[PDB]
C-alpha cells in the first residue's frame, strides 16, 4: 500500500527540493537577518502589570525623572581622591548628558551639591556615580539605542589624567546580554554542525551520507529562522536573545533527528532485502506520522509558553511555535524527497550491517521480567530529586555574562569602592493628599525613615531628614536644593532611597521588601499619613515579582504541555494509555533531568540555576523526550501481530539504534550551547543535553518497553489486539 | 505444526529453516543460549496462543520437546 501524499512527494522529488532551495534564497535575501530582526524587535522585560513596574513608572512621572522603568548609573573612578579637577568633568559630562533628551529623560544629580556630594562619594574618595533615567523600558530597541547614546558620551569626554568613566545598571547590562547572545550565535552553530558531522560521521562511516543529511538540515534551519524573521520583521511578534538562541539550536537538533529517522528507517529496509521504491515507501509509512507527531510535539509544546506571564517565557511561544513547525513542514517535504533523489544515485545504502542482536537481548530481558525492571528504572528516575531540598535559584545576571562585558566592568569598578548594594538602591515614595512642606508631616516621614533604618538587611536611608543617608531646617536653601530631589515638586507625595546590606538580588534580599511594606505601614498608622497609599520600586522590588511570577508560571507551561503533548500522541496513536504512557514516562522522569542538572551546576560548578534555566528547559524535555516514546511506540503498532512481547522485542531491535543515534545528536546538540557567552542559555542546553541523554537512554530503552509488555492488551485500548 | 515453529526457531538463532533438525538441541547443537531460548519460548507462547512456566522453559531445549508439547496442547 502506498500512500498517496508519498507518492507525490515521490513523483514530484525533484521539484520538491528546488522549491525549498528557493525559500532559502528567497529569504535570507529580502529580509535581515534573525540575530537583526531581534535587535530591532526586542521586547521589555518587566511584565506591564507587576506592581514594582508600575510603581517605577508611577515615581518617575510625579518627580518628573522621565516615565521608563530603565535606568542607568555612571561611575567615576579615579587612581586618587577625587579632586575637584574630576568634578569639573563631571560637571561637562552631565551637562552634555541632560541636553539630549531624546535619550536621557533626566539626570539624577547629587555629586554636584556640596549638601549632599559626600552622601555619593566613595568612603576612599576615589569614586563617585550618578544615575541617569534613560528612555524606553529595559531590553527595548529604544533602551539599547539610548544606552550606547550614553556610553558614545562617556566615551567622547576626554577624562582627566588618572580618571576612568563606567556605565552600569540593569538598563545597560540587559543591552549588553542581547550583544552578547547575537555576538555568539556562530560560535554556537559552529561549534554544533562540527561536533554533529563528527558523530554522524562515525555513525553512518560515509561522508557522502552525512553531508546530505547536514545540507537538509540547514535547509531547514535557514527556514525555521527565516521565516520567524519575517513575521518579528513585519511586527507580529516581540522577539529575545533566548528565542533567537533556542530556535536555532532546535531546528538544528530536531531537523537532525528527523533526517535520522528517515535515513534509519529507510536502512533497515534495504537491509531486509526491499527494493529502492519498495524501502522508500515503507520508510514513510513507518516514519511520516512519527515525525508529524513528533513535530507538532515541539511546535506546540513551545508554544505553551505563549501562555506564561514574565515577557522572557512570554515570547518564547510563537518564535519557537512558528520556526519548529517550518522545520518540521521541510522535514516531511524535503526529507523523503532527498533521500528519494539520494537513492536513485545509489548513496543512501547502509555501509555497515545493522546489528540487532544487542537490543533484542535487551528486549528480552525487559518484557520477560518487566516489574523487576519497570521499578528498578521507576526508582533511579525519582532519586533526582535529592537535589530539590538544596536547590536555590539565583537571579545574579552579571554572574551569567562574561566579565569583560562593559556592564561587568563598570559593575566591577563600583564593588571596587562600594558596597555592592550601592549600584542597585530601592525607592520608596508615598502619596498623600496634601502639601507635606511643614513639619508636622516633616516629623511623621522621619519617623518612618527611622523604622526603615532598622528593618533586616537594610544600610543606608536617603531622606529629606537625611541628605547624607544618616542622623543629622528644611526651609534653608541649600536644603530646598535637597528637598526638590526628595519631595514631589510641589505634589502630595515623598521619596526615599533605600540601600540593603549585601545584594538585593539574594533572595533573603527580595524577602525584605515585603518587611519594607509592613514596617512603613505600620509607620505610617496612627498618624495623619496612614492613609497615604505606598509605592515601592527598585532591584529588589522588581524581582518580588519575579519570584512570585517565574515559580507560578512554571506549573501553567509545563502542566499546559502535559495536556497539550497527551492530545497530540492521542490523536496521533489513537490509543489512551498508550499515549499517557508515551508522555507519563517522560514526565516521572524530570526527576531525574533535575537531579543531574541541579548537581553539575549547583554543585560540582557552584554555580547555580538561572530563574529561567527550568521553565525553558523542561518545555523541551517534556516534548523531545516523548517523541523518542512516540517512535518506538508507534513501532509496536506494525510489529504487533505475531504477538505483544515477540513486537516489542522486535520493535526495539530496530528502533533501538536508531533513537540512541538521534538522541545523542540532540542532547549534543543541546549540549553544544554551553560554549555561548551567555551562560543563561548554556544552562538551558546542558539541562536539556543531560535530561534527553537520560531520556533515550533509560526512559526510551527500559521503561516504557517494560511498561508496554506489563499491561499487555490494555496498552492499545480501545483498540482490537490479535 | 512443525513448519511454522521451525520457521520461527530458524529466524530467532539465524539459521536456514532447513539445517535445523528435531532432534536439535537449541544451545548445544544451533549455539543458542540463555536469553535466545527464553525468546524462543516468548515467540513460541505467542504464535499459538500458549503459556509456558519456567519449569517447562528449561525442559523444553530440542526443537522435537517443543513440537510435542505444542501439539498436545493444540
Amino acid at each position: 500500500e502506498k500512500p498517496f501524499i508519498a507518492r507525490m512527494i515521490h513523483a514530484f522529488a525533484v521539484p520538491i527540493i528546488l522549491g525549498w532551495l528557493a525559500v532559502c534564497v528567497v529569504v535570507t535575501v529580502f529580509v535581515p537577518s534573525l540575530e537583526a530582526v531581534g535587535q530591532e524587535r526586542s521586547v521589555s522585560l518587566s511584565p506591564k502589570d507587576a506592581p514594582s513596574f508600575e510603581a517605577m513608572g508611577r515615581i518617575g512621572m510625579v518627580f518628573k525623572e522621565g516615565d521608563s522603568d530603565s535606568f542607568a548609573m555612571v561611575i567615576i573612578e579615579g587612581n586618587q581622591p577625587l579632586g575637584d579637577a574630576a568634578h569639573k568633568y563631571y560637571d561637562g559630562l552631565v551637562a552634555q548628558l541632560r541636553a539630549d533628551k531624546k535619550h536621557v529623560q533626566s539626570v539624577q544629580d547629587l555629586w554636584g551639591d556640596p549638601l549632599t556630594a559626600a552622601g555619593v562619594q566613595s568612603n576612599d574618595g576615589k569614586a563617585a556615580y550618578v544615575q541617569l533615567s534613560l528612555a524606553g523600558n529595559q531590553g527595548t530597541p529604544l533602551a539599547n539605542e539610548s544606552v550606547e547614546a550614553v556610553r558614545s558620551i562617556v566615551e567622547s569626554t576626554p577624562a582627566p589624567p588618572g580618571i576612568k568613566a563606567y556605565v552600569t545598571g540593569p538598563s545597560a547590562l540587559a543591552a549588553d546580554m542581547h550583544h552578547s547572545g547575537d555576538r555568539s550565535m556562530a560560535r554556537i552553530t559552529m561549534v554544533t554542525v562540527a561536533v554533529i558531522f563528527i558523530m554522524l560521521l562515525l555513525v553512518y562511516r560515509s561522508i557522502i551520507t552525512v553531508v546530505l543529511l547536514l545540507i537538509t538540515v540547514g535547509v531547514e534551519l535557514t527556514a525555521a529562522r527565516g521565516v520567524v524573521a519575517v513575521l518579528g520583521h513585519s511586527g507580529a511578534i516581540g522577539l529575545t536573545t533566548f528565542a533567537v538562541s533556542l530556535l536555532t539550536s532546535l531546528a538544528i537538533a530536531a531537523g537532525t533527528d528527523y533526517g535520522i529517522f528517515i535515513i534509519g528507517r529507510y536502512q533497515e529496509a534495504r537491509q531486509a532485502g526491499e527494493d529502492k521504491e519498495a524501502a522508500y515507501y515503507t520508510m514513510y509509512r513507518g516514519t511520516a506520522h512519527v515525525i508529524l507527531g513528533s513535530g507538532l510535539t515541539i511546535a506546540g509544546a513551545t508554544f505553551c509558553l505563549s501562555f506564561a506571564r514574565m515577557p522572557y517565557f512570554q515570547t518564547l511561544g510563537i518564535p519557537c511555535a512558528v520556526g519548529m513547525l517550518v522545520a518540521v513542514a521541510v522535514a516531511l517535504t524535503l526529507g523523503p524527497a532527498v533521500l528519494h533523489v539520494g537513492s536513485r544515485f545509489g548513496l543512501f545504502d547502509p555501509k555497515r550491517l545493522l546489528k540487532v542482536r544487542g537490543w533484542r537481548r535487551v528486549g528480552t530481558v525487559v518484557v520477560r521480567w518487566p516489574l523487576p525492571v519497570l521499578v528498578a528504572t521507576c526508582a533511579i528516575a525519582l532519586v533526582g530529586l535529592l537535589a530539590l531540598p538544596g536547590y536555590k535559584t539565583s537571579y545574579n545576571d552579571r554572574d551569567y555574562l562574561p566579565d569583560f562585558i562593559p556592564a561587568n566592568q563598570g559593575y566591577a569598578a563600583a564593588d571596587r569602592h562600594f558596597s555592592q548594594a550601592r549600584m542597585k538602591p530601592e525607592i520608596l515614595m508615598i502619596e498623600s493628599d496634601h502639601d507635606m512642606r511643614n513639619p508636622a508631616d516633616f516629623l511623621v516621614l522621619d519617623k518612618l525613615a527611622k523604622g526603615i533604618f532598622r528593618v533586616p538587611g537594610i544600610s543606608r536611608v536617603q531622606a529629606i531628614t537625611r541628605p547624607e543617608g544618616t542622623t543629622m531646617v528644611f526651609k534653608n536653601k541649600d536644603f530646598q536644593r535637597a528637598m526638590k530631589s526628595f519631595l514631589s515638586s510641589d505634589g502630595h507625595a515623598a521619596r526615599f532611597i533605600i540601600l540593603h546590606r549585601g545584594d538585593p538580588q539574594s533572595p533573603e534580599g527580595i524577602k525584605s521588601i515585603d518587611a519594607i511594606r509592613t514596617a512603613a505601614e505600620e509607620s505610617l498608622k496612627g498618624t495623619p499619613l496612614e492613609d497615604a497609599k505606598i509605592y515601592l520600586a527598585g532591584t529588589a522590588a522588581v524581582f518580588h515579582d519575579i519570584s512570585e511570577g517565574a515559580q507560578w508560571d512554571l506549573l501553567i507551561a509545563a502542566i499546559s504541555s502535559l495536556c497539550l503533548i497527551f492530545i497530540i500522541m492521542l490523536i496521533i496513536t489513537r490509543a489512551f494509555i498508550a499515549a499517557a504512557v508515551i508522555v507519563g514516562t517522560v514526565a516521572l522522569s524530570l526527576g531525574a533531568s533535575f537531579g543531574l542538572s541541579v548537581l553539575l551546576w549547583q554543585h560540582i560548578l557552584a554555580i547555580h540555576l538561572h530563574w529561567l534555566v527550568l521553565a525553558m528547559s523542561v518545555i523541551v524535555l517534556l516534548a523531545v523526550g516523548s517523541d523518542y516514546n512516540l517512535l518506538l511506540v508507534s513501532r509496536f503498532k506494525q510489529e504487533i501481530g505475531a504477538g505483544l512481547k515477540t513486537g516489542i522485542i522486535r520493535s526495539m531491535g530496530g528502533t533501538g539504534k536508531v533513537v540512541t543515534n538521534a538522541g545523542l545528536v540532540f542532547a549534543v546538540t543541546m549540549a553544544s550551547m554551553a560554549v555561548s557567552d551567555l551562560r543563561v542559555i548554556g544552562q538551558v542546553g546542558t539541562t536539556i543535553g543531560l535530561g534527553l541523554l537520560f531520556d533515550t537512554l533509560i526512559v526510551r530503552s527500559f521503561m516504557t518497553p517494560s511498561i508496554a509488555a506489563l499491561l499487555g492488551r490494555w496498552f492499545w485500548w480501545p483498540l482490537r489486539v490479535r | 505444526i512443525e513448519e511454522r515453529v521451525k520457521k520461527i526457531i530458524g529466524e530467532q538463532l539465524g539459521v536456514k529453516q532447513e539445517e535445523v533438525t528435531n532432534n536439535a538441541s537449541f544451545v548445544e547443537d544451533l549455539g543458542a543460549d540463555s536469553l535466545d531460548t527464553v525468546e524462543l519460548v516468548m515467540a513460541l507462547e505467542e504464535e499459538f496462543d500458549t503459556e509456558i512456566p519456567d519449569e517447562e522453559a528449561e525442559k523444553i531445549t530440542t526443537v522435537q520437546a517443543a513440537i510435542d508439547y505444542i501439539n498436545g496442547h493444540q
